[PDB]
Parts: structure tokens; C-alpha cells; sequence
């Protein structure tokens, strides 16, 4: 059994920050590579950011300077840093692992519950 | 810079029937590309996970084929549960794109 | 005989009463056979060809890499891995790099790198392997007749060859029969070798050789590139990634090095059929059933004239064409000699008799007249016709 | 500092009361700057560019042949013409072939001979020329402020460089400054080479290596190609025809002999922007006017802890990362010792004073123990913090 | 002046044989490459022969042997001779000269007023 | 082998009126194209040797253009010589070929 | 009071009023320490140990192959190849075969043969990185109080050490403080090596080592066994079959090598916890702060009984058991001597006073006696205990 | 020899149903397994041919799974076209046998 | 299309012998491998034997030692020598190709439409 949850979502004023976070569970955390999603108020889906089993990061050219993700492997506590948040920035975020090589070029596995965010 | 389209789109369909979706991208993706399913509100899960290929746990009733740069999604009998809005999902480019996803419902 | 246009004769001439002589032929020449009182025969490659040789293997000379993939590892933590490395279709390598806290990384040292793409050939040369047995000779044969050149690919007699029908024979109407044997299971030692196909260009070339190409290549069909290691180089690792180069089409390469190999041809008749040229091969001739055919004729003693002047040929002989008008089927004397009076028939006759075998048709004629000055002549009385030659 | 994370690091130590030290400077490696009582500085040489050089030339290494034609002449007819010889684009030769009747010609003998096709370049190389006005370095640098490793990326300055400045400096906050005069005027030769494009990859050369290359080559304006007899070539005649012949595509040959070139990359953001890679500079640096910042606080040694514990660089010092949490804005004191009666402090420390700034966050230190072994020291009391080192 | 004037055209039993001709004028005919053009009686004009100022001949595959030109420039006559005819052919037959410059690859430059085939 | 296909067979078109005529071939022919007429029952005519070529003694009103594979005529005045069929006619490759021909009438 | 029988018990005896010394322990033994008016001390290591060290790489000794699979081709029909052989997983093999017409062959040659299997490991090895951060050191210590046997378990002292925490200080009841001292940095070099376990059974061996093994190797998270030709062989082929071999468990032979390894076990408890033998460490310990606990206590000189009789140590000295019935807190006089005059004490009193603590329990006591002959003397006036010794 | 069976006699089945059957073995095979259909006077098809996947034209309605000693085929929404003989097939021993047969019959 | 067709069905008496056959086309079938199957009476289907791309043949002991394959590159035929015939042999035959490797070891494709063979 594996399972992860969302944590540190909810409303900031636009421009803020927020360091969202991750507990995960039922895997050898160092083995896998993790990443993140939005779900947007438009129903769309979105790549966020993901990390290597390597502990290497991965950003998409919409938030290179914005986001930062990291994990604590021996902690198994991953996190999701952001600033400037921008209205377009609101929406559902959901975590998420790739595969026990731990390449970030993997088939994305389980989801948590997810969280929210917002700003106004 | 990938992108990806479905040339269905959020519809009705007929309950207990075989359904099918569709998607292409920009480019040849050989194969690394992934389907996925939303319910409203509950967080989305994977279905298939390389073109004929899937997880356990997800139910022999579907199936989805495909090659180069375009792919299909079909559930060879429709559920009540299994009616939703359906995603695709490349994950081999630098930066990976989603398919806009097809609703499912029936009255 | 067509091998007047030839670009280079070889003459032989036999012994007489001997049954047989013997001659080799190579496709940018051709031999004329003389006998002391039979009609001379030429004989001539039209060509050499293998039916449909058997794949050996195929070889890329250009590839296109897609898809690169990366995986890392931190240094003390374990050896990196990636899905892709098991299987041959995506061309890995493995590496290391440091990393340290600048690249995030939780401690200090050299790093564990791997890297994958997806490969396909591009450009493909193919080869074929040289069944010694499916090789084919043929042969053009000509009679010295004196046809009119007019007629030659009409009169011309083209004789099939083959490891086992190994002997053959042509007729000549009245002229009589020939009988021709060569070489088929020695000519050429081209069983250590491979036909090398590009797009529409190809060459022969030996088995090794080619077994020592450092190019990825395939055999059968559809299995995996055998031998990724050379087309494709990855650079040293770099800021803790890596990108991937591809060395360009190899194909001017190739084609420079194929530059000392013997050259092939495709038929557009028959996509099977592979002509080889530059071969050779050695042959014997049954002269014996010829015979002459006008030998019986008188002579004109009749105003004759040139259709086409006596005239120089690549080989120090000459040519004419000659009809008689009002005649018979008659043979014509042609002497070349030192003087007017014509003492001695100095130079020799190639066609040992020429015959006006209508009244209505020219004939063709060549002679092999001395060193030095001298006087062509063809008929008698005043209405005898001449001219000077030098050697 | 971003510098932690460069393999190959050297010091300069600048000599007491020297207001200017001086750094030479590769993309490889990075260098450290001490001097007794101020903040360490560390210095890196980052790209080096130029955006929108002047085409020189274009070649192309592979082309394609089409519409060839073939005329001929009787030996005696003089030479031979045709209409498609007029102009360049259509690459021609001219020669002698053998003719005879054989060939229905009127005499024997050699015969002008003929050929053109079309020539079009299928892939080409591209040529640019250094303008070493337009010379663009760009330069990182950053004091050892301690600062956490990922707040590294927003601390960093990175400044431009080239020839038409002299210094352009930064302030660090309360650290003060540092004037950088960079040796703008004089750190590479290129003003004789060209960059080389080629499709997705590039290099410097000499002018004169690209300007031998026998390969056929046009202007920088286009203008129809010069030199095609290096790429085409042509079958001695048969008798009727030529058969012209396309030489591959070079690029795998050329890519091999550019081996030896330096390489060069396009900037995706902007295609005109090229970087050169592995260049070399230096500069001359101020250093007084830097300030050791923190001098104001405190020591309370107040139950401070390893956020990541000390750990050895890729260089040879070590490293730690740690909080004083609550506690004050505070300066605890560092020193590496013989014994754990610490004597001496027999090695060197590297950064000399943490900042606390505030309650909730980490400091990062480094220091460099003595040849041999040598204990480390962090606070005071039987409450400090301490471990174990070699060299 | 270009006047051209084809001879010879008529009746010909089936795999008959027949010798046509041409007689030009008014240019150094030599110079000159010529060509055999025949309009079929269904109105499509199909390629025959061609012949270089260098005497070299060209033809279709589909008259390969039995049909050849042949050329008298001490005379300005042009003629075609050609065995096993077929009904196949009951064309119009035409010829032309080509460029100046007398090479095979030329448009036709002017035609003759033509001789026709027929085969019974 | 080569093959070639002009595009109209049996237009109409008033004197003087402008029309203009077409035909692709099946590869390029880099324009070695000629066009020819045939005013009926008699020896035919020679138009245009390139395309941007008109021929000696071709009036002026005719002309056409060209590509790599693709070409035309255009006539910009249709006198009382428009009558009758008109042929394009590739020579840049041995087997030389005629296009349909196509006529041209009053009534 | 502690130490019974132990392999080594050596002394060591600090100047008067040297706050420090130094010891080097190995974990067979143990090392007492006098202090020259305060109490004896003495110390031992029970482990040193690592926690959960990284799972890094996994090794084969034995494997298992099924469903062998094989196809070929005749000597021209190019070459074979089967699906695995494009896979992994299957450590395939290939080559090529005799074969002839008699063998229903086309052709008498080679031909090519290509031989898979699947393979899976049997039994296998886990290899686990040190690191040195994560060593700890785990030492005993006990002070000579005279403390009754049985209690010694609930009076020894442990203490934690590893290079974080280099400093720790024991305390005794009434007893006083000892600081300890431990030494990381010459101790031992394991992030050189792995820890090695088969079946409850491990051994520590440097990483080069493994690396140079022959045996086939997984990754620490996957499936794609990597070098499956070291263990499977394949027969020469017979003309149209092989039989492939795997050699057994090559466990005996990799244990017979590891013999000379240091040997290492797993805790009962925690699982993850590696307890490693052969350790040895050094140490300093700060003396001076101990107690005396009874000095001042009255003197028995009264008639106290013996519970276990003088018996000579592992090593020199003689030890006993003896009570008060009737008393106090209170202290017992210990001598030995050549004569029961008593003129000198000639020999050492190693608890350096026997404080009968109590009206309730024994105490034990020992003593270096001289060489040869001496008397035994516990206690005063007529009342005094005594019994011969030797040596 | 690999002996192997599935152990329906037949399925009656109906329009739009969905229906299985499994197949085990006496060792351990690859899942270098297919399964085998034969409507009656005509030779048989192969639907699934390494134990998971199809040969071309094989409609979504049918799938297949298994691993080691243990396999099986399912139809979804079974139709009257699909009726008649079923076998299952190993491959990975020379001795290459079919097992028991069962059969797919309308109600 | 790709197609197999069996021939030589028929009655012959038991011990003696016949040519079982069948043609191949659509395909390079020199690279396929090639098999042999039946359905008995008692409604059970049977392998009887198989033939690698190389010629190479598999049998059953029920048949080793009784018949052979073979088949001939010249016209893409194949034979199996039905001989020594017994009373249980009677059956439906098929024959069905194999893999584009030229693999025995394989499933199978097509199938052709067989051919009865009976003993009296």
C-alpha cells in the first residue's frame, strides 16, 4: 500500500508566496522520482515540476524562475516553494511518483488527494 | 515545444456500449504515452501507461493503441462509475503536455 | 564485323588445320580470330551478371537520434539506471560525473550518469553475397561476312553462358557452324565477396572487408541495429547533464574508400538482375565447321564504285564499302600492293573472300595493308579502283 | 557561494595591503580570492558570445544532380556545344570520346563530347566572421556571505563584458564593493577564423583552413556556386553517352576533420546569438573597498545545530550547514585546532563570520584544516559543536 | 525559310516493313539534330525517333529495333526504315528539327506538312 | 517514364477573349516544356519553347509561366487563329510525351 | 569489580595530578586504569556499529535457466536471430554452427545458431554502503566501587561515541566524573568498502573488490540483471542444438574467498543495525574529577567472613569475597606481604579502598600480590583474616 | 510434456454478455501462451498471441492475461459472431499442445 | 493476401503412405517458419510437427520416426510424408506458418483451410 497527501495549499495575496509541502508513504522514498500538477479552474490539466530519484530538478519554461520543488529523502518530505503567484496560478495541485529507476522520463504512477490555491 | 489535441470532445454516450477516444501530437512520441481519468472533485488516476500496456488494479476492460504520433483510447464496455472526463498524457518531451480531456454522461 | 568500333582489337590466328585456338576476353575489348582459309569470326562480352543474390547484411551510413533520455545518480547513493538500457533500439551509454551542492546534490563526488536515444537509420547501404554457381556469361559472336553495318545487330549472335551449360554453339547461314567453351567455373575467385548496394549505385567488393566497416548494421530483417558504438557519440558530461552529437552521413566517406572496388549495375529491366562490370574471362573456339560462302562465284571484272571511301580504323587496318552495280553473286579481288603493277598481294585480306553477293547490295571490307606507302586495289581492267595508303 | 559547486577551484592570496588583486579566468574552473580581514570573494568565468556575425561564406556538402544532358560530335565536325552549357547553375564537362561506324559515325577517331545537369545544394555550411569588437563576455561572481546554497542562484551577479568597457561593477550589502577591470582588449586571436555552422552544431576555424577546403563554395551574397568539379564527377564516355556521378554527402568526412576544432553553440532564445565555448579572461579586482559585515553582533553560542552536517568539498576544504533557531542575530566563532586542547589554529578559515541575521534561519561555512589531521570547533563551553578532519 | 516535306508514307501489310523519308531546305541541315513525331488518329501525338547532329540515335522503348533513322546531309535527307509494323501504328507521321546549337535535348523547332501509315 | 496532364479538354471562349491553360507533369522538368498547336487537319505549330519564351514569329497576346512541375499558357486576346487543339510538350527526359491536347470553338 | 576472565586486562596508571589519559581499545579486551589516590576505573568496547547503510547492489551466487530456446539458418540465408536475443533478461548467446545437406541443409557451410534462456537468480548477496557519519562507537565502563558480582550488570556504564559527539562524561554515585574522549579520524576507513550478507552471515571487503567480481550483478531497485554470461556457459553446437549449462551455486567458493574478511552481524532487534567484530578505536579520558566515596568511613578491625575465597585472576592479581555481618558503613584494611609481620605492603591494592558500604551485602576485593611467597592480610588486631600466596 | 487444461465443457452466452475462460498448466511457462478460435467448417484463428496481446483485426471485445502456471481469455459484450470452438496453445517446449478445448453456444 | 491452401487429403490403406501438401503465397516465405497441426474425431486439435526458416525439422513421438516435413524455396510448397499410416491418424490436417523470425518457438498466424486425410 503507498499513499501521498498535499499539504500548505489555500489563498495567498497575489505576488505572494507559499512553500507547499507533501507527505508520501509505502515506498523507498530515494528510489523514486516525484512531480507535481495543476488542475486548472479551466479543467485542464498541467505539468508543474518534477525531481529525479537523483535528486535532480525539472521546471517547465511557465514558472523557470517562479517555483522551486525539493524533497527531504530521509524525512520522505517533499516541498513545493513559489512566489509571485499570479492569478493564473490559481487552481487544484496534486503530487505525484514516477517508477523505482527514478528517472523523471517516466509513466506518472499515484496521486495524492490534492490542494488547492488560489489568490485574490 | 510539444503539444497535443483529441479530436473528440466532452460528449453523452451510450451507457454499457464500447466508447472510444482519440488523440495526436505534434510529433512522433514513440509510444510513451500515457491515459488517465477524472471524476468530478476526486483526484485523477492513471489507466494505461504505455499504449497497450497497464497497471494493476485498473480494469481489463480497457484498452488504448496507438503508435508514431497519434493514439486512441477505447473501454470495450461502458460502467456508470467509468463515465468521466477522460486525459491523455505524453511524458517523454522536456516538458510534458496533456490531451484536453472528453466528459462522458448518459441520463 | 562490329568489332571494327571497337576500341581496341586483339588479333589471333590459327594454325592450320588446328581444331581449335583460344582467346581471353575483357569487357573493354574485344578479339578477331583469323584462319587460313575459313571466314574471320570476332567474338566479344556483352556482359557478366548474378540473378538476385542472397542479403548478407545491411549497413547504415546515416542515423537521426530522437527521444534523449538522461538519469543521475548522487554519488555514494547507488548506480544509475533507466527502462530504456534493456533494450538495443535506444543506443545507451553510461558515464560519471562530480556533482556537489551546486547542483544540489547531497554530497560531494563523481556521480553516476546514463543516457539513452531512440535510433534509426537513415540512409542504408545493402550487400549480397556472390553464389559463384548463378553467374552468367554472354557472349556476342560476329562472322566477318561483310554485311553492311546497317545489319550488324540483326546478323550479331549472342550466346548464353553458365556454370553448368558450360558449352554452346552458333550458326551462320552458309557460312556454317561454330562452337564455343570458356571458363565458367574458374574466371573469377569473386565467392570471397559481397555486391555493395547504395541508391542506385553499387560496387563488388570482398567479404572482409566489409566485416570491418566500423558502421552499425542489420541482417535478416527488422532485428536491432547490432553495432550502435560508432555512428553515435555522447560528449563528456556536463553540469551534471549531457546532450548527445550525431556523427554526419558517412556516405562521401564510404563512397571515397569504395573508390579502388570494381563497379556494378542494376538492369531497369529486371531489379534482380546485377550486371558486373569489369570482368573477364578465357575461352576456346571450334573454327573447323565454317566455310565460305561464295567461294564458288566468278569474278565481275565490272565498274564497281565506294559507297564509303577506304578509310583508317583504331587498329592500323582499313575499311571500305564497295558495290558492283550490274554484276552477278561474284567474288571481287582486292589486292594491296607496292606499285600499280600490282606484283605481289603484299598485305593480308581480313575478309577472306569478299562477296557481292547482289547486285543490288553493297559489301564490307577490310584489309591489313603493309608498312609504308602502298596502293589499295579492287577490280580489274581499266575499271579497276585505287588509292594510296601509308602504313 | 555558486562557486562551491565548480570542480576545479584555485586560491590567490592577495599580499597584505595590495588594493588590487588580479584573476585569470576559465569556463572550466573557478577562482577564490583571500586577503587577511576581508570577505572572501570568488570569481567564474561564465559565457562567451557574439550575436549576428557576418556571413563569410556558404558550402555546400552535399547536392543533388538532375536533367543531365549528353551531346556529341563526329571526330572530323569540330567541337561539340549545347544550350544548357551557358549558364553555372548547370555544372558542366566537356571531353573526347572514341567514335567510329561502329558508333554510326562517318569517320574513326575522337569525337567532342558533352554534359551538363542542373546542380542544386541539398544541405549546406555556413561561415561567419569575428568581429572581436563585438566580443560579449559575461562574468559571475559572489562573496562568501554564507548564504544557504539555493539562495546562491538570487545573490549571484552576473555582469557583461567586452570592448567597449572597462569596468561595470556590483555592490554586495554591507560587504561593500569590488571594481573589476576585465582584460577585454586582448584574451583571444579569433579576429582570423570564421564560426562554422553547420545544422544544429558548430566550431571556430581559421580562415584559411575553410577557405582550402575543396568542397564547391558561394559569397556570403549566394552568388551560383564556384567550384562543383569537387563534388561531380564523370565516366569516361561510352561510345553514346556519359554517365555523370554525385559524390555523397561530405558531412560525416568534414564533421571528422573539424575534430580538431574548438566547438561553439547556437542560443535557442535567440538563433542569432552564438556562444563559444572554453574561452579564457582575466581581470584586475579591488578588494579594500569590502567589509567584513557582521563585526556588530553578538556571541552566545545559544544551542546553535547542523541544519547538514561539515562535509568535504570537491576541492579539498569543508563544508557545513547549520542554525542558531531563536537565539539572536549572532557571529558564533569557528577555529580548526591540533588537539581537542586546541592550541593552535593551525589551519585556515575560509569565511570568517556567520550572520544569525534572523531567528529562523541557516548559515553555511567553510573551512580549510592543515596538512595532516586537525579537529574542528564551532560556540563554546562543553555546549560547542565539533569533528574531525584530515587535510 | 524551313519548308520540310515528308515522302513515302502509304498502305503496309502487318508485320510489313516500309523506308520513309524527308526532304528539308533552306538551313545547314547538318547543324541540326532532327526528330520522328506521329499523330495518332485518335488525336494524341506521341514521340517516334530522334537524331543527333552527331548522328547518335535516340528512340522509345516501344519501337526498340524496329524502327531506325538514319540521315544524308551531303543531300539534306532525312530517312526512317523500320520493319515488323502493326496497326498499333496508322498514324500521321511528322518530322522537325531541333536547335541550332543540334543537340537531341530541344524543343521541336518547326514540322513538316507529314506523311501518314496505314496497316491492313 | 513520364507522364503529363493539361488540366482543360474543351473550353469555349469569345474573339478576343483572355483564357488561360494549364498542365502539371509527374516530376520536374525544370522548364524543358514546349507548346504546340494543331489548327485542324493540318501540320501542327510551335508556341512557346520555355516557358517566358515566346517563339519567332509568335504574336505577342500569347505567353505562359512555370514552376518546377506545374505550368501554363495564358492568352490575353483570343483572335480568330485560337481555333483548334493545343498540346504542351516535355523534353527534358528522353521518352518524350504530349499532354491530351485540348480544343477550342465558336458556335 | 568487573571484568571477569577477560582476554586482556592490562593496567595503565596515570601521573599524579595528569588530568588525562590515552587508551587503545579492541573489542576482544578491556583496560583498567589506576589513578594514584583515586578510584580505579576501567573501560571496553562492546561494538561499534552502523545503522540501515545504503542498499546498493545485489549479487548472484546462484542462478536457475528454463525454456532454453534456439533457432538457425542455413550457411547463405543470411543470419539468426530470435526476439530475446533483442531483449534482455534472457543472457542469450549466439554463433555460428556446421551444418550440411545431410543435415536437411540447402548447402554444406557455416551456418549461424543463436541460444537463449530465462534467467533468475537462486540465491543472492546484498552489498550495503558505509558512511562514516553514520559509525558509531559504543563503550563500556565501570568503576572498580567493590560492587557484588550480580550487580555489576545494573552498575556498568555505556556511553555513546562517533565524531559529532567526541566528547561525553561519566558519572558515578558519590563516585565523581570521568569525561571520555573518543578518536574518529584514524580509526577506520570503511567508506573505502561494503558490507557484505548472505544468510545471517556478513562481512565488511572494499568496494574495488566487488566490483572485480565475476559473478552477475542487479541494481539496488530493478530487474535487469546485467552480466549473465560469467555464470551461464553454452556448449559447442552440434548441428542443430546446444545445451546450456549453468554452473551451481558458486556460494562455497566466494565464502572461501571472503575468509580472510572481517566478519559482522546483525542485531536479534533491530534488523537494520550492523554490528561490526574486529573493531579497535582510541580513547582519552579526563581522570581527575572522580571520588572517593568512604575514605573517612570507620575502620573495621573486626571480624568479618568470607564468601568467596582468594583466587587468582586471568592475570596477577588475586581477587575474593567477603561481608560484615554486624557493622556500618564502613572500610576493610587490605595487605600483602613477605611475612605475617607484615613489615611492608609489599604488593598493590587495586580497588584502592574496599568501603564495606553496608550492614547488608559482601563486597569484593583485589590485589596484586609480589613475586614468590606472600600472605593474604585482610583486617586488624588478633581479629585480622590472612591465607598464603604465591606469585 | 506440458500437460494444461481449461475447464469449461461451454459457455452458453448471449448478446452483449460478457464471458471467460481459464487456462493452467503442470509448469511454469513464460506466458508464451495464445488462445485459438474455430467457427465450425472452417480452420481455426489466432486471437492473443503472446499471452497479453493481439494480431491484427482482433476487436477490442476480446482480451486476455495471465503469468506463470495461470492464464486466461475474457470477451466483453459478447456477440453471436464470436460463437463456436475455443482452445487455448503453449509454446515455450518442443512438445507444443493445445490442452483441453471448450466451446461458445447461443441462449 | 496471405494465404496457405493444403492438398493431398484423401483414403489410403493402412501402412501405406501419401503426399500431404500444401501452397504458400503473399509473403517472402523462404523467411517464415512453417508447422503442421490436425483435429482428430473425439474433438481435440494436435501438433504433429514444425519446420524452422532453417530447414530444420520438430517432431512428436507420437509421429518421430513415422513422417518427415520438407518444403522447396522454388515454389513455396510444402510436403509431409504421411507414412506407416495407423487407424488413430485419421483426422482434419491444417497447416498455419509461424513467425516472421523464422522462430518454431512461436504462436502462429494464419491458418490454411486444411484437408481431411482417412484410412481404411
Amino acid at each position: 500500500e503507498v499513499k501521498l497527501v498535499e499539504s500548505g495549499g489555500g489563498l495567498v495575496k497575489p505576488g505572494g508566496s507559499l512553500k507547499l509541502s507533501c507527505a508520501a508513504s509505502g515506498f523507498t522514498f530515494t528510489n523514486y522520482a516525484m512531480s507535481w500538477v495543476r488542475q486548472t479552474p479551466e479543467k485542464r490539466l498541467e505539468w508543474v515540476a518534477s525531481i529525479s530519484s537523483g535528486h535532480t530538478p525539472y521546471y517547465p519554461d511557465s514558472v523557470k524562475g517562479r517555483f522551486t520543488i525539493s524533497r527531504d529523502n530521509a524525512r520522505n518530505i517533499l516541498f513545493l516553494q513559489m512566489s509571485s503567484l499570479r492569478s493564473e496560478d490559481t487552481a487544484m495541485y496534486y503530487c505525484a511518483r514516477g517508477d523505482y529507476y527514478g528517472s523523471v522520463y517516466s509513466a506518472m504512477d499515484y496521486w495524492g488527494q490534492g490542494t488547492s490555491l488560489t489568490v485574490s | 515545444e510539444i503539444r497535443m489535441t483529441q479530436s473528440p470532445s466532452s460528449m453523452y454516450a451510450s451507457l454499457g456500449e464500447r466508447v472510444t477516444v482519440t488523440c495526436k501530437a505534434s510529433q512522433d512520441i514513440n509510444s510513451y504515452l500515457s491515459w488517465l481519468q477524472q471524476k468530478p472533485g476526486k483526484s485523477p488516476k492513471t489507466l494505461i501507461y504505455r499504449a497497450n500496456r497497464l497497471f494493476d488494479g485498473v480494469p481489463s476492460r480497457f484498452s488504448g493503441s496507438g503508435s508514431g504520433q497519434d493514439y486512441s483510447l477505447t473501454i470495450s464496455s461502458l460502467e456508470y462509475e467509468d463515465m468521466g472526463i477522460f486525459y491523455c498524457l505524453q511524458y517523454d518531451e522536456f516538458p510534458f503536455t496533456f490531451g484536453s480531456g472528453t466528459k462522458l454522461e448518459l441520463k | 564485323a562490329h568489332c571494327i568500333g571497337i576500341t581496341d582489337r586483339d588479333f589471333i590466328e590459327g594454325v592450320h588445320g588446328g581444331t581449335w585456338v583460344s582467346a581471353t576476353l575483357e569487357q573493354d575489348k574485344c578479339v578477331t580470330v583469323m584462319a587460313p582459309d575459313k571466314p574471320s569470326l570476332d567474338i566479344s562480352l556483352e556482359t557478366v551478371a548474378i540473378d538476385g543474390p542472397a542479403e548478407a547484411r545491411k549497413v547504415c551510413y546515416s542515423a537521426v537520434l530522437t527521444n534523449v533520455k538522461i538519469n543521475d545518480k548522487c554519488p555514494s547513493t547507488g548506480e544509475a539506471h533507466l527502462e530504456e538500457e534493456n533494450e538495443g533500439d535506444n543506443a545507451c551509454k553510461r558515464t560519471y560525473s562530480d556533482r556537489g551542492w551546486g547542483n544540489g546534490c547531497g554530497l560531494f563526488g563523481k556521480g553516476s550518469i546514463v543516457a539513452c536515444a531512440k535510433f534509426t537509420c537513415a540512409k542504408s547501404m545493402s550487400l549480397f553475397e556472390v553464389d559463384q554457381t548463378k553467374i552468367q556469361y554472354v557472349i556476342r559472336a560476329q562472322l566477318h561476312v561483310g554485311a553492311k553495318q546497317e545489319n550488324w545487330n540483326t546478323d550479331i549472335k549472342t550466346l548464353k553462358f553458365d556454370a553448368l551449360s558450360g558449352s554452346q554453339e552458333a550458326e551462320f547461314t552458309g557460312y556454317g557452324r561454330a562452337t564455343l567453351e570458356c571458363q565458367v567455373q574458374t574466371a573469377v575467385d569473386f565467392s570471397n565477396s559481397y555486391i555493395a548496394e547504395m541508391e542506385k549505385e553499387s560496387w563488388i567488393v570482398d567479404k572482409q572487408w566489409a566485416q570491418d566497416l566500423t558502421l552499425p548494421w542489420q541482417s535478416g530483417s527488422g532485428g536491432v541495429w547490432r553495432e550502435m558504438h560508432h555512428l553515435v557519440e555522447f560528449e563528456p558530461p556536463h553540469a551534471a547533464t549531457i546532450k548527445v552529437l550525431a556523427l554526419g552521413n558517412q556516405e562521401g566517406s564510404l563512397k571515397t574508400a569504395l573508390t579502388g572496388a570494381m563497379r556494378v549495375t542494376k538492369d531497369t529491366n529486371n531489379s534482380k538482375l546485377y550486371k558486373l562490370h569489369g570482368g573477364h574471362v578465357a575461352c576456346r573456339v571450334k573454327l573447323s565447321a565454317l566455310t565460305l560462302k561464295g567461294t564458288s562465284y566468278k569474278i565481275c571484272t565490272d565498274k564497281m564504285f565506294f559507297v564509303k571511301n577506304p578509310t583508317d580504323t583504331g587498329h592500323g587496318t582499313v575499311v571500305m564499302q564497295v558495290k558492283v552495280s550490274k554484276g552477278a553473286p561474284c567474288r571481287i579481288p582486292v589486292i594491296v600492293a607496292d606499285d600499280l603493277t600490282a606484283a605481289i598481294n603484299k598485305g593480308i585480306l581480313v575478309t577472306v573472300n569478299p562477296i557481292a553477293s547482289t547486285n543490288d547490295d553493297e559489301v564490307l571490307i577490310e584489309v591489313n595493308p603493309p608498312f609504308g606507302d602502298s596502293y589499295i586495289i579492287v577490280g580489274r581492267g581499266d575499271s579497276r579502283l585505287t588509292y594510296q595508303w601509308h602504313k
